[PDB]
DNA sequence: TATACAACCTACTACCTC
RNA sequence: UGAGGUAGUAGGUUGUAUA
């Protein structure tokens, strides 16, 4: 490679050159490819297979579009506002958040029952409550940066909680289906039935 | 495995070279399974048993087979691998390290910081500051001897997130003019791309940003050359992110994969996870099973 | 099937024989069997509202690719 | 829809300082970097364990083929590929007795078994490394089956 | 200190070979 | 342990919030 074109000797530098300076690998293909244009004569797998593995060598990829599927199955919108509810003296200490119709968590030292909506009714009728109290939040703020943060719950913890409401309603909702349960090491598994379908 | 890293342990106390041989593995028909078929049957790759325990056995006694040619001149490669070491004192958590560099005339210098620093607690898969002192200040050393300078910068990954503590040890150990990358390549997240047309997987080397500071690499999957599939059931991408640094999110990706190239205990076109977080992982496991080695050799040889 | 073993050696046995588009196709007919509007799926987070999750999966494209075996 | 990138595969160095991304291609054609002149190979193990070790060496020394040459490509032979001379002739043997394992696996803790297989094996390999004049580059423990289990 | 979650970590057995 | 990959199972730790 250190030949430069305009020193080459004469009578040769008018010929047609196969380059080895790149690669040895390359400059044997051309060679091949310019014997058996030219006819010329050769003579048990041992050289079928090695011409196989000389031809491909290099099987470069090609600039060919394609389009790929995943499984990151998207959520086109969101209920609008995030409620934090009192229900102090109406919750029994000891009845948990979970057996309950809508998803709620009993987060933050007090405003519990992080539910997007009302009607918990049947399941702790005290059916009287101060909805002056209630504190609501925007969902556009708690998902989107924003300063949606503040002393009360800081913006981390509020998209964990998120996250944590749509799992379990996920869960709820795998029930009114036509599905059957099995569960996993930590997680639950939705198969549908021989009957159905 | 007592077996194995009990052997390999006491003879690297001795330093001998060795390897462990099954007999059903080079003799698989006499070893048969009670209904007349080989209990594992080589009949139709007969030749890669061959080049792998061939290249194997090259390897162990002084032979370079290959070497990496496109790294970047002037970076060392670390890599931090933990293994839970609990016996009898505590569950204390061992930090095993191996080191990669390249200059002063093109060859590749792929030995194991070794030395293992230990850390007290139940989790805390981290370092204390003069566990990390040391760390840093051993493989600089190395590296200086080798190249009689300084590295330009330090490439650190592993499979678990760095502190600032940690951080802060490694930046007061670090000379004037030398900078340090954090990596973290986890590999199991749940992330499957599937292709629309085609009964065939999505080709390797496709990489996916979601950031500039992580993305996804496929080191798995449809390799054009071989025409076959390095995987089974839609390979799984693993996911990259510049952790504790700054740096550009492509060239970090591609010496990921120039470390995923260099698998020398197999002989295969390439492997999923890098090079440098495995052996790592297993001169931990042939560690933790012996009994206080003082100064263990730093060659792979012994090792693998 | 009450064993956790006999699952196991059952699903490594029949994964093998499947590939892209079995899993493809697979996975986006379960999804689209439990949607109840033709676009989305229902779950009901109260009285009055609702969380919908699309029932078309992200889409990926890349400009590098192979030819495919026959 | 999102966009994804591609990196070119990496490259890896041979012989007179050419290039590929297979190793297996590139040691047929160009070889390895480095001359070593020969390994001197050791056995551990019982007798049938060096016969079949014997027998495998001398299988490796020709030609061997798969079924799919371009999915896994063959082995021209292991002198052809590392200008390597590694032979069945040049052995040196260390017997395990029949005796021995039987003695040694047979009861005893599980613990307590695996230690003493270890010593036996390790004990024998040390006594040869510092108490015999032949050089022996690279130990091969030929493992039975009955050890395994 | 112990029990309800989301986010991260390691360590084993059992089954495949394209 | 000639190797590589896929999946299952078991536990653990930190940051909240509670009893
Ligand atoms: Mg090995």
């Amino acid at each position: 490679e250190n030949l430069s074109y305009d020193d080459i000797n004469i009578e040769i530098v008018r010929l047609n050159a196969i380059d080895f300076k790149k690669s040895w690998a390359k400059g044997l293909q051309d060679l091949l490819d310019a014997f058996e244009k030219q006819n010329v004569p050769k003579k048990h797998s041992k050289s079928n297979l090695l011409y196989q593995q000389i031809f491909l060598h290099d099987k470069q990829a090609i600039e060919k579009e394609e389009t790929y599927d995943s499984n990151w199955f998207p959520i086109i919108s969101f209920p609008n506002e995030l409620r934090f509810h009192r229900y102090d003296w109406r919750l029994p200490k000891q009845f948990d958040v979970r057996t309950l119709a809508f998803p709620a968590i009993r987060y933050k030292e007090y405003l519990c029952t992080f539910a997007w909506e009302y009607d918990f009714i049947h399941q702790l009728p005290k059916t009287e409550t101060y909805n002056g109290q209630e504190s609501i939040r925007i969902s556009t703020s708690d998902i989107l940066s924003g300063r949606y943060d503040t002393d009360f719950i800081r913006n981390y913890e509020c998209q964990r909680l998120i996250v944590q409401l749509i799992n379990k309603a996920f869960e709820l909702r795998m029930k009114d289906k036509n599905v059957r349960e099995y569960q996993m090491s930590k997680t639950f598994a939705y198969w549908i039935e021989k009957g159905k379908l | 495995a007592q077996f194995h890293d009990q052997l390999k342990a006491r003879l690297l106390e001795h330093t001998i070279p060795t390897q462990i041989l099954r007999e059903s593995t080079l003799a698989w028909r006499d070893f048969k399974n009670t209904f007349g078929a080989p209990i594992r049957d080589f009949s139709k790759i007969e030749g890669h048993l061959a080049w792998t325990i061939s290249t194997a056995a090259y390897y162990k006694a002084g032979g370079k087979p290959w070497k990496l040619g496109d790294i970047r001149p002037g970076v060392c490669y670390l890599g931090l691998v933990y293994k839970k070491i609990e016996k009898s004192k505590n569950p204390q958590n061992a930090c095993c390290a191996a080191q990669m560099f390249l200059d002063n005339g093109d060859g590749t210098v792929f030995k194991g910081e070794v030395g293992p620093w230990y850390n007290p607690e139940k989790g805390e898969y981290h370092l204390k500051p003069k566990e990390a002192k040391a760390l840093l200040t051993q493989a600089l050393e190395s590296y200086k001897e080798q190249n009689k300078s300084y590295p330009k910068e330090v490439f650190i990954h592993a499979r678990t997130r760095f502190n600032d503590e940690e951080w802060n040890a490694f930046n007061e150990v670090t000379p004037k003019n030398t900078n340090l990358v954090g990596v973290t390549i986890t590999k199991s997240k749940p992330l499957k791309l599937y292709k629309t047309e085609g009964a065939f997987p999505i080709m390797r080397g496709n990489a996916y940003i979601v950031d500039e500071k992580k993305a996804f690499l496929w080191t798995l999957g449809f390799v054009p050359k071989l025409q076959s599939t390095l995987s089974m059931e839609v390979p799984n991408p693993i996911f990259i992110e510049i952790n504790k640094g700054e740096a550009e999110i492509q060239q970090v990706l591609k010496d990921i994969l120039a470390l995923t190239k260099l698998n020398y205990n197999a002989c295969i076109y390439a492997d999923g996870e890098p090079v440098t977080l495995r052996f790592a992982n297993k001169i931990g496991e042939i560690l933790t099973a012996s009994t206080e080695i003082k100064t263990p050799p730093l060659a792979f040889k012994y090792y693998i | 099937i009450k064993s956790k073993s006999i699952q196991h050696s059952s699903r490594r046995k029949q994964g093998k024989n499947w590939w892209n588009d079995k899993w493809r196709e697979k996975l986006l007919a379960f999804i689209r069997f439990l949607s109840d509007d033709q676009n989305a799926i229902y779950l009901n987070v109260g009285s009055e509202e609702k969380i919908l999750i699309s029932n078309k999966p992200l889409k990926f494209f890349g400009k590098m690719s192979y030819v495919t075996p026959s | 829809m999102k966009e994804l990138i591609y990196i070119e595969e990496p490259s890896i160095l041979f012989a007179h300082g050419q290039k590929c991304t297979d190793p297996r291609d590139g040691l047929a054609l160009f070889g390895p970097l480095n001359q070593i002149y020969g390994i001197k190979s050791g056995v551990v193990g019982t007798q049938k364990g060096l016969q079949i070790f014997k027998s495998y060496l001398d299988k490796i020394q020709k030609p061997i083929y798969n079924h799919n040459n371009i999915t896994r490509p063959m082995f021209p032979g292991f002198e052809a590929v590392f200008g390597c001379k590694w032979e069945s002739q040049n052995i040196v043997f260390k017997e395990i007795t029949d005796e021995e394992i039987r003695r040694y696996l047979f009861n005893a803790s599980t613990h307590k078994r695996t230690y003493d297989l270890v010593t036996l094996f390790n004990d024998k390999i040390i006594t040869a490394n510092k108490n015999d004049e032949e050089r022996v580059d690279v130990w091969f423990v030929i493992v039975p089956e009955e050890i395994y289990k």
